[PDB]
């Protein structure tokens, strides 16, 4: 019943350690019913941010969750998407990749 | 009417060569009537503008642009300037914020 979509993300790579700060523009969302999810076919981490970090329903400032394997050798690109909490529906995904160290 | 305000800012420093992409969150702006101005209120009177198309003005509350180069390219220490949202129609502004230009590191 409502549109869920990411229009862009200020960064495309980042260290697997996680905790990095990112900015993302999206279509109108509800600060009290929204979440950013990073994932693969086997894993799935939820980004960290407060309802106060959801600027006018069209942007969210969060911190990338740390990757499953904090000891990677090669980079690992994962999916990033918005997901409502009322009905868990997700939006299309955008590419973000984790880096070694 | 609506007062211009800069809520948050992706990053607040970049090379003197400028062009660094910045995500800026703000209060209700109008894709065409708005602009981002860098300047130094000293005697000189320098001023430049953030590079961005009406497309980079996300749903009236955010602006993705690229910092303009500083007027002096051979600076030695981190020069700090101000930037402010400004309307084309009125000339109005927002309480400016700061931005630092780091010296073009060697290579």
């Amino acid at each position: 019943t409502s549109e869920l979509r990411i229009c862009r993300i200020n960064k495309e790579s980042g260290p697997c350690t996680g905790g990095e700060e990112l900015y993302l523009l999206c279509d109108k969302v509800q600060k009290e019913d929204i979440s950013v999810v990073f994932s693969t076919a086997s894993w799935e981490g939820r980004a960290d941010f407060s309802q106060a970090d959801v600027h006018r329903q069209i942007a969210i400032v969060f911190k990338t969750p740390p990757y499953e394997d904090l000891e990677i050798s090669e980079p690992v690109t994962v999916n990033v998407f918005l997901q409502r909490l009322t009905d868990g529906v997700c939006s299309e995904p955008l590419p973000f990749t984790y880096l070694p160290r | 009417a609506s007062n211009l305000k800069i809520s948050r800012m992706d990053k607040t420093a970049g090379s003197v060569r400028g062009g660094d992409e910045v995500y800026l969150l703000c209060d209700k702006v109008q894709k065409d009537d708005i602009e981002v101005r860098f300047y130094e209120d000293d005697e000189n009177g320098w001023q430049a503008f953030g590079d961005f198309s009406p497309t980079d003005v996300h749903k009236q509350y955010a602006i993705v642009f690229r910092t303009p180069p500083y007027h002096k390219m051979k600076i030695e220490r981190p020069v700090t300037v101000f930037l402010q949202l400004k309307r084309k129609r009125g000339g109005d502004v927002s309480d400016s914020k700061q931005f630092t230009y780091y010296p073009v590191v060697e290579d």
